[PDB]
């Protein structure tokens, strides 16, 4: 996303092979990022409403055995079908 | 950095254009050689007290304290006279403090006299 | 963030900030941050100055130390120890700077005195006087009168003259006089256990109630010799009648302008609870009592002796009843009716004075028409500080902080019960009021240890507290006010000097009404603001 | 050392040593912070466990001796130089006064 | 806590052995930035062996500038001093 | 100086020391039996003059603090009734290289 | 143009401590946390609007611009944010010392309630120029109690008691603080007590519920309280409490919570999105993104609504987080927590004091102790043909181990061929940072070459780790002065770090299994710092008993002694091949005659083992000695000498040739003073 | 960053830095512990000192009395991590020269 | 013009070692300044003069050679009141901002002394006289009065010029000015 600033390179290899993690692009041989710095390691009426269906969700979630996946999949779906303003006077289930 | 004496010796140009043209003859001597960008400053400072001259000398100097240490015209024009407005007319008239007021005719024109020591 | 945030100039410097925008606002340079620094590090002398303030030593400080004691804007001793030599010790002077904080009302003081000469220039003649006695500080009428014109008349020029008396304007302030109270009580608290002729070793309380009693006695006339003594005022030389000592050095005593300043708030109190008419009736029986109450005066020795469980009554009972006494003979009983409009029959119009009956004066010898003053002031100042939440809190804030004052440590329920609203109004109006003190809380732990939810709450009021919460109007704008006053100097700080020197152009006509208009509103309110703080830094 | 006998211990430590890093180092860290400001202890940067943190160099060992090089000088060299402009305009100051 | 004259002196003239130490780096790190050398240079490279190579000779054109404690300064020449 | 017997009550030491020209000096009798300089470990000290002081101060090139402090009241200290800010010379002496002294002063 | 540039190289001259003002932080900080928390779950993840994580606050991952200086995360240092607090709170660090500073002052009018002239006793002792900071901390405890044993005030006329910190070390109320009467005394009226009788006659009369039951719970002072208490504690005393007064503290008001600051995102880094938008939070931030809610809740509270049994369970909780932020105490005094719980009882609440504190968070392992860089770890194996002050390193670590090298005149014609290896071969470079400072370059660019054929005199070029550079050289734990040698290194192949046995003992490194540390230095008198200091010839002795730390042992001895043994012997052929393998070539021995002669000839083990000391008779070795080998027999006191006890004896050395004894130890063996290597040395 | 995988790097302890100081090597310590772990610049504000990025010292509108210099980045993040926690260890400075 | 005493910290890379010393001074001093100008005194030319060089520190993480020296350097400042050889370059219908060769023109001479008779045009001459106009690069004589100094350097990263870094003005009460065929 950046451009090397001599070659105005388009295009840059990391380097993993000896423990620098360099990253420099082949027409210009200037880095960029030496030193890869990386990393390790409440009350709302609609939330809690969410939470509720979050519980009321994997409870028949996995009672069919349908995938975990498939239920934060639907979940979702319950979000969206709330905008509407549907699902306020129906019976929850 | 630190400034220990900001208004210390009053320096005109007589042969101190001659000064920094020693030190251009140390370094590059201005244009013909052949035949550290510092020399932009010299060619520059070097125009104008020399052309103002022509358009110089170097024992008037000593010749330049003879009657003018006679005057009332403290530092200031003192060293002025020197270069701008070579000592003529209303022009010495135009700057020191009772230019001619009290002191008037053979100071004035004893000035237009001692520049022709000079100029 | 923007710098209109006003921050690091506004909360983080009460007290000792006053003073050092003040002499800043006035004498201002190197004349001020030395009192800044005496302020706030306390009692300091003259080398230990400089290796703080880099003042280019023993300069500024001798210069511009007594540059402030002329004005006397320093408290000031001298002393050794054991070892030998001598060294002085400083502090700032009194109330000080005050003399110059108010400075307007002591031109207004002009009024008092202004009676048998109305709309002269004898009214401009003796506020010239004064305006350069203050400014100049210790004056003499002899150097004074004497750079003053010759080939005039001399007893008509004095102005004061036979007035220089009165109860205000000047005094020798003689030694001692300044050097600070506090400490004159431990230089005259000496010679007492100091000299003991070994009396008895038993009962150091023999020692001890002798010495307070010696040490009051002896202070006694120590303040009461300024306060008057027939060398300024016999005096009558050849050729002329009785005349002040103008070889004296006299200053303002302020003590008096204490009294006249405060009298007013007091007629302003009473000017409400009565009828205009016999209000103006208090108006100047003030005029011929308010000389001898000893009033801003009768603190004193209030500070400076550890006070006790009893002989802090001893003391207060005695403030109590003492001048309503002596000088209650120098009350009113039966006045001159002294100007008065009303008119025709005068004189049961004067017995309206019973009229008076609470919560103030309305006592006396029985059935002469007086009113009691020593013990007055103690059960008048205390009430005195009316309504100082009007007209910023809300008047409902009034009711029930009121109410709190009736009764004390009671609780919201009770509260909602005496007092009444919708609890939704009360705790705002009470809530709200708690951040900026008065109420404080009681709390005491119930059916747990100490928790969150587990106990009951009481408001008290603590009025020390309360009466203190406005000792910030102080830090308040008269920090701000002042500044006001000075940084805006910068708009004109070119066309300021410019216009003084000149006595033209359409931006500077622009702008002076502008800047002018701007500062009579700046000083009006600080002598507003000032009016107010009048009351709680004594009395 | 000092006159008691002390020492070695969270409380030794505090026996003499100013440095509040060193102290704060040590064993107690907060509180040495804390304590420290709420006095506002001066604390000069001195000994080498201090310098460490601050990472600048050491006062013991090598660091106890500032290296230089001789100029090689000669103040011959060292008078100013001028013509005197000065002097020559100054007796026109000199008089009417 | 001026300076003080070389005719009096109270500290060892030997070396302190970080002598050898900072004088050594020092004029090591000087030589790596292309500074000249005062002996000959036989066959060899890099910064710090030329240095030992030439302070044996004594040429090392440094001064030494010892604090006693209270900053009463000091002197001595890296040629004067000895090993 | 004087001494106690047994009891030492605070209230002597209350305002014990009223005499700023001079001094006292108080001694528990428990703790006088054997003069503690003649033990056996304590090495010798000397009191040395003011002036002494300072043609130290010069050896070393030093201002005052920055030595090694003896608390007043020490035992050593009382027993040689040294007064704030004094300077006594150490000569102790142990079989390492050697005999030697430091010095300390009364802080 | 361009006015002139003047800086100075300027190095750290003490640290003033001190607490920010109330302004100051503000007068700091970009922008107010205020707000909310939220971090807009919408659009972006996480974009995170004003609130507690803000741009302009600063930035966690490398992603977005820093807003105030953009530049990411390498350029951009953070910068701190300030939170608008409804009410002020104590400060847990300051909390003991804010019961000193309100123990020395009556509670009435706010005035130091030490008097007269003993005020300026005290205040002339503090000025003395030699007091230490011992005599301040000490003085500051004799000047305090006496607060306590004054027993009224002086100019105010009431009175004080003590003041507890009620309770102790929970955190529940453990942080009220409650002062008001001791001493009834008995027949002592109280003014105070009778007010304070008459004032309850209004509510146990009026609500008896409470009556005596709850009675006896003094009072307290509220944090607000003492706020509105402390503002009239300024000047005058001021530093006689222990605060130099420079009037730019603003005097003991600071020291309870107003401005919280933020600190900036780089002290609390967003931990990595780590697989979908959920993006692990760190808990500080959590910490006062609640304090945000729970203050602009009491915030919109008590403007209108709430109530005041509602109000100060709250402000509590404020309490109770603010504190709990900067340090451990309260844990769970049956408080319950707040925002995102769940109740599962989950005790590491926190990543604050302790992460500066203990253990290693920081202070103790991440400063002082700071990991390192360009270094190599491996496994051991002897290598004794290699000489000592050595370390045989594997070139497969010598590759990317690099030492920086400022190219200069001599070096050239070694480093403009020096690039044209190439670092995939072991004698050449890998980086190359030009003279114009511009970043730096390697061997995946291809070129060089062309590129090695233009290296300036001011170029830098990272070598390989040459043979006979300066390794410093590691061992475990390390017990001492010696674990931390120098050696010049010697590249070698296979993989290990190879040292010569001799130096076993220092390091008590027992080859086996155990693990070294390989540290290059990196600046160019580093090196010198090292081999020429902290090397080994220069440390063969100990610090502590000035003794020989370094000498044969196991093998090194032992094979000495069957060399040594008086019962051996040797021919020209044995000895002149030992003799030879002695030092591996190289060197010019002069036989000394034979020791016996005529049947046949022989050299005895002790001559074989002589020349090893002085093998020419151009080298400057000239020794003796002598000394008690382990096992010594006596001889008979018959014999004069210990020499001719019945198994060798003496080793006895002149002229430096053996003359008699086995060795084993003792003279060889690093152990006493008298030894071979120590007299040599 | 710890041990292999993530990458290298290696630990000088509390307990081991003690021998180099034994030594008294310093320009190597300080290119130990400085240089070659965390080298990062810093720019504090003479007056009043503290901590500031590129010109502007930001408690007081500057970018005038500031120096740059040098410092283990550790020890800045102490600097933070105190001062956010009410603390301020304020730099004085001195130039290095002239005694 | 005049001449000042300045202290300064000269750093001198190893490189001139072989150089001799001042020289080496010298040269740095002049990389230093040059045109540079050192404000509330203005701009300096060259290093005249040398003096007090002492023996020359190292500091330990560069090893670079560190002097300090103080010395008389050339500087431009010459007085208040003065008429002096210039003309109009850059200028508005207000007073020209006068100019000398090859140095600079910072000094704007505002409309106040100058001649009150005077009416301009757009086209060539500022302000045309009752005694008329004049010339760019013709030799004029002026007359300076005040001096601004301003460094004004805020630089901000919300802000990633206003260089005025010094400046002069004054305007011309006497005949002969702003064209000196005039006079002569
Ligand atoms: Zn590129
Ligand atoms: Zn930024
Ligand atoms: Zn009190
Ligand atoms: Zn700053």
């Amino acid at each position: 996303m950046p451009v090397c600033k001599n070659c105005h390179g388009t295009e840059f290899e990391r380097d993993l092979s000896n423990a620098n993690n360099d990253l420099v692009c082949k027409a210009c041989g200037v880095v960029s990022e030496d030193n890869p710095i990386v990393s390790e390691v409440a009350l709302e009426s609609r939330e809690a409403t969410l939470n509720n269906a979050r519980r009321k969700l994997r409870a028949v979630s996995y009672a069919l055995h349908i995938p975990e996946y498939i239920t934060d999949a639907a979940f979702q779906w319950y979000k969206l079908a709330l905008a509407n303003n549907f699902v306020q006077g129906r019976r929850s289930q | 950095m630190k400034v220990l004496e900001e208004r210390n010796a009053f320096l005109s140009d007589y042969e101190v254009l001659k000064f920094l043209t020693d030190l251009e003859k140390k370094h590059l001597w201005d244009q013909k050689s052949l035949a550290p960008e510092l020399q932009g400053i010299t060619r520059n400072v070097v125009n104008y007290l020399s052309i103002n001259k022509n358009f110089m000398s170097d024992e008037s100097f000593a010749e330049l304290m003879t009657k003018l240490n006679s005057f009332k015209l403290f530092k200031a024009e003192k060293l002025q006279i020197v270069n701008q407005l070579p000592a003529n007319m209303v022009h010495l008239y135009s700057i020191v403090e009772e230019c001619d007021a009290r002191f008037d005719e053979k100071t004035i024109e004893e000035m237009l006299e001692i520049i022709s020591g000079y100029a | 963030v923007m710098t209109i945030s006003s921050l690091e100039q506004r909360t983080l410097n009460p007290d000792l900030f006053l003073y050092k925008e003040l002499v800043k606002a006035h004498l201002g340079e190197r004349a001020a941050s030395v009192i800044g620094m005496l302020v706030a590090l306390g009692r300091l002398s003259v080398r230990e100055l400089v290796e703080k303030i880099d003042g280019m030593d023993v300069d500024s400080v001798k210069t511009t130390l007594v540059s402030l004691t002329q004005l006397r804007c320093v408290k000031y001793l001298q002393e050794t120890a054991i070892s030998g030599k001598k060294t002085t010790y400083y502090y700032y002077n009194e109330e000080g700077i005050h003399i110059l904080l108010y400075s307007g009302l002591i031109i207004d003081e002009i009024i008092t005195q202004m009676r048998v000469n109305d709309e002269e220039e004898h009214k401009q003649l003796v506020a010239e006087i004064v305006q350069n006695v203050i400014s100049l500080g210790s004056l003499t009428v002899e150097d004074y009168l004497s750079s003053v014109t010759s080939d005039s008349m001399k007893y008509t020029i004095s102005s004061l003259f036979v007035q220089l008396c009165e109860m205000g304007y000047l005094i020798q302030i003689s030694k001692l006089h300044y050097t600070p109270i506090e400490d004159l009580w431990q230089f005259l608290y000496e010679k007492h256990y100091k000299n003991i002729p070994r009396n008895s070793p038993l009962s150091d309380l023999k020692k001890r109630s002798q010495a307070k009693m010696n040490a009051k006695t002896d202070f006694a006339k120590i303040i009461n010799k300024p306060n008057e003594l027939s060398q300024i005022l016999t005096v009558d030389p050849k050729t002329s009648l009785r005349i002040v000592k103008p070889t004296v050095s006299l200053t303002i005593n302020l003590d008096r302008f204490m009294k006249g300043r405060r009298s007013k708030q007091l007629i302003n109190l009473a000017k409400t609870r009565v009828g205009s008419v016999t209000a103006q009736v208090y108006k100047i029986a003030l005029r011929l009592t308010e000389q001898k109450s000893p009033k801003i005066r009768d603190p004193l020795t209030q500070t400076g002796l550890l006070q006790d469980l009893e002989e802090a009554k001893s003391f207060q009972d005695e403030a109590e009843l003492v001048e309503e006494k002596t000088p209650g003979l120098t009350f009113n009983a039966i006045d001159l009716a002294r100007h008065l409009p009303s008119a025709s029959l005068i004189n049961s119009h004067l017995k309206i004075l019973a009229s008076s009956n609470f919560p103030f004066l309305n006592e006396t010898k029985p059935g002469v028409y007086y009113v009691p003053y020593s013990k007055l002031m103690p059960v008048l100042k205390s009430s005195v500080y009316e309504y100082v939440i009007a007209s910023t809190l809300g008047p409902s804030a009034m009711r029930l902080s009121r109410c709190i004052r009736d009764n004390k440590l009671v609780s919201e329920k009770i509260i909602n019960s005496t007092a009444l609203m919708k609890e939704k109004d009360i705790r705002s109006t009470l809530a709200s009021l708690i951040r900026y003190n008065s109420v404080e809380i009681q709390e005491v732990p119930r059916t747990a240890d100490r928790s969150a939810s587990r106990a009951v709450f009481l408001f008290r009021c603590k009025e020390t507290h309360s009466y203190n919460f406005m000792r910030q109007n102080l830090e308040w704008n008269m920090a701000n006010l002042l500044f006001k006053k000075e940084k805006l100097k910068q708009e004109n700080s070119t066309l300021l000097k410019k216009a003084n020197r000149d006595d033209l152009l359409p931006s500077e006509l622009n702008q002076l009404k502008m800047v002018n208009e701007r500062e009579l509103n700046v000083f009006a309110r600080l002598s507003r603001l000032l009016s107010l703080w009048e009351v709680f830094q004594m009395a | 050392y000092k006159g008691e006998v002390l020492g070695i211990t969270r409380f030794g430590l505090s026996k003499m040593r100013d440095s509040v890093l060193q102290l704060a180092s040590f064993e107690k860290t907060t509180d040495h912070l804390f304590d420290a400001a709420f006095y506002m202890k001066k604390d000069a940067v001195e000994g080498v466990s201090e310098c460490i943190i601050l990472g600048q160099t050491m006062s013991i060992g090598t660091g106890s001796f500032k290296v230089v090089k001789g100029t090689n000088i000669s103040e011959k060299d060292l008078v100013p130089k001028r013509c005197l402009f000065e002097s020559l305009s100054n007796e026109a100051a000199l008089k009417a006064n | 806590e001026k300076a003080i004259p070389k005719d009096q002196r109270a500290t060892t003239p030997y070396m302190t052995k970080y002598e050898r130490a900072r004088i050594l780096g020092t004029r090591a790190l000087q030589i790596s930035m292309n500074a000249p050398v005062f002996v000959d240079l036989e066959g060899e490279t890099d910064p710090l062996r030329i240095a030992m190579k030439e302070l044996a000779e004594k040429k090392i054109p440094l001064v030494i500038r010892r604090y006693l404690p209270d900053g009463s300064f000091e002197d001595w020449s890296v040629e004067e001093l000895i090993v | 100086i004087f001494v106690y017997q047994n009891n030492i009550t605070p209230s002597a030491m209350k305002l014990v020391p009223s005499i700023p020209p001079a001094t006292i000096e108080t001694f528990n009798e428990a703790a006088l039996v054997v003069n503690i300089t003649h033990h056996e470990l304590v090495p010798k000290h000397i009191r040395l003059s003011s002036d002494e002081k300072r043609e130290l101060l010069k050896r070393y090139r030093l201002k005052e603090s920055q030595l090694p402090r003896i608390q007043r009241a020490d035992p050593v200290a009382l027993y040689l009734g040294l007064k704030r800010g004094e300077v006594v010379k150490i000569i102790r002496k142990s079989e390492t290289s050697g005999r030697y002294a430091s010095y300390r002063i009364c802080m | 143009k361009e006015v002139v540039v003047s800086e100075t190289p300027k190095r750290i001259k003490g640290l003033e401590f001190s607490a920010l003002s109330a302004a100051d932080i503000v007068a700091q900080s970009e922008v107010e946390v205020s707000t909310r928390d939220l971090f807009d779950l919408e659009k972006d993840r996480a974009p995170k609007a004003n609130g507690a994580l803000d741009p302009k606050m600063g930035v966690s991952s490398s992603s977005l611009e820093c807003a105030t200086c953009h530049g990411n995360l390498a350029s951009c240092h953070g910068h701190f944010g300030h939170l608008k607090l409804a009410l002020p709170v104590f400060h847990i660090g300051y909390f003991k010392a804010t019961i000193q500073i309100l123990q020395g002052i009556c509670k009435n009018c706010s005035a130091i309630l030490l008097s007269e002239t003993d005020k300026r006793q005290f205040l002339h002792e503090l000025r003395r120029p030699g007091v230490d900071n011992l005599r301040r901390m000490g003085i500051l405890k004799k000047i305090l109690d006496q607060c306590k044993k004054q027993r009224r005030c002086l100019h105010c006329g009431a009175l004080n008691g003590v003041v507890k910190k009620a309770a102790a070390g929970a955190g529940s109320a453990a942080l009220k603080i409650i002062h008001d009467t001791f001493r009834w005394v008995g027949k002592k009226s109280a003014p105070e007590k009778d007010i304070w009788v008459g004032e309850w006659k209004e509510v146990l009369a009026h609500n008896p519920e409470l009556e005596r039951y709850v009675k006896r719970c003094m009072d307290d002072l509220n944090p607000l309280k003492t706020l509105n208490l402390f503002k009239q504690i300024k000047s005058a005393d001021c530093e006689l409490l222990g605060i130099d007064a420079t009037v730019p503290s603003g005097r003991p008001e600071t020291y309870i919570w107003r401005y919280l600051p933020a600190p900036p995102v780089c002290i609390r880094p967003s931990v990595m999105m780590q697989d979908s938008p959920a993006s692990n939070e760190d808990d500080l931030t959590v910490k006062l993104t609640e304090i945000v809610w729970t203050s602009s809740l009491i915030k919109a509270g008590l403007d209108k609504g709430i109530s005041i049994n509602n109000m100060m369970e709250h402000w509590d909780y404020l309490q109770l987080t603010v504190a709990m932020y900067i340090n451990s105490d309260s844990v769970n005094p049956a408080m319950l927590p707040g925002s995102s719980n769940g109740g599962g009882k989950v005790k590491p609440i926190r990543g604050f004091c302790q992460r500066l504190k203990g253990k290693q968070g920081r202070f103790r392992g991440n400063l002082s102790g700071k990991r390192v860089d360009f270094s190599g770890r491996t496994v051991i194996s002897p290598d004794p043909n290699l000489s000592i002050d050595e370390v045989a390193v594997p070139d497969r670590v010598a590759k990317v181990l690099t030492y920086p090298e400022k190219v200069t005149r001599y070096n050239r014609h070694k480093l403009q061929e020096l690039i044209v290896n190439g670092p995939n071969v072991h004698p050449g470079a890998n980086y190359l940072l030009k003279r114009n400072e511009d970043a730096r370059r390697n061997l995946r660019y291809g070129d060089r070459m062309k590129l090695a054929k233009n290296l300036q005199i001011g170029d830098v070029v990272e070598r390989h780790l040459e043979d006979g550079d300066v390794v410093l050289f590691n061992r475990q734990p390390s017990l001492h002065r010696l674990s931390i040698l120098s050696h010049y290194a010697k590249i070698r192949p296979w993989r290990t770090f190879r040292l010569n046995e001799c130096v076993c003992t220092p390091y008590n490194a027992d080859f086996d299994g155990d693990e070294m540390n390989l540290h290059v230095p990196q600046t160019e008198e580093a090196r010198a710092e090292a081999i020429n200091l902290m090397g080994v010839k220069n440390n063969l002795l100990t610090p502590k008993s000035g003794e020989p730390i370094i000498a044969a042992t196991q093998d090194f001895i032992t094979g000495s002694y069957l060399i040594s043994h008086k019962d051996s012997f040797y021919d020209r052929a044995t000895l002149t091949q030992l003799l030879s393998m002695m030092s591996d070539g190289i060197e010019h021995f002069d036989i000394p005659p034979p020791a016996i002669m005529k049947p046949y000839y022989l050299w005895t083990g002790k001559q074989v083992f002589s020349l090893l000391i002085k093998p020419n008779h151009n080298s400057p070795v000239v020794i003796n000695l002598d000394a008690k080998n382990k096992v010594f027999v006596p001889p008979k006191s018959k014999s004069l000498p210990n020499e001719m006890s019945q198994n060798d004896g003496f080793v006895i050395i002149r002229g430096s040739q053996i003359l008699s004894g086995v060795m084993d130890k003792s003279v060889l063996g690093d152990g006493k003073k008298h030894s071979v290597f120590y007299t040599i040395l | 960053t710890e041990g292999r995988s993530r990458d290298g790097g290696l630990r000088l302890g509390e307990m081991e830095r003690d021998c180099v100081i034994a030594y008294g090597a310093s320009q190597l310590l300080l290119e130990r512990l400085m240089i070659s772990s965390d080298a990062f610049e810093v720019d504090v504000c003479d007056k009043c000192g503290l901590m500031g990025y590129s010109g502007w010292c930001t408690t007081c509108k500057s970018a005038e009395n500031i120096i740059k210099m040098t410092i283990p980045y550790a020890a800045k993040l102490l600097f933070q991590e105190l001062l956010s926690m009410n603390i301020a260890p304020r730099l004085r400075l001195e130039d290095i020269f002239q005694q | 013009f005049i001449l000042s005493k300045i202290a300064d910290l000269v750093r001198i890379p190893p490189d001139q070692f072989h150089r001799d010393t001042i020289s080496a001074i010298t040269h740095q001093l002049n990389n230093k300044f040059a045109n540079k100008i050192i404000p509330n005194v203005g701009l300096c030319i060259t290093i005249y003069d040398l003096l007090t060089v002492e023996e020359g520190q190292l500091k330990p993480g560069d090893g670079s050679s560190y002097i300090n020296v103080t010395f008389r350097a050339v500087v431009f400042k010459p007085f208040l009141g003065e008429i002096v050889t210039g003309w109009i370059s850059k200028c508005t219908a207000e007073g020209i901002k006068v100019s000398l060769l090859g140095i600079f023109d910072d000094i704007f001479i505002p409309q106040n002394m100058l001649f009150e008779g005077c009416y301009y045009t757009p086209e060539e001459s500022a302000w045309i006289w009752p005694k008329l106009y004049f010339d760019v690069n013709e030799k004029i004589r002026f007359r300076i009065e005040r001096e601004v100094f301003v460094d004004v350097k805020p630089k901000s990263p919300k802000e990633r010029e206003k260089p005025p870094a010094y400046a002069l003005l004054g305007s011309c009460q006497t005949d002969g000015m702003g064209l000196v065929s005039w006079w002569e």
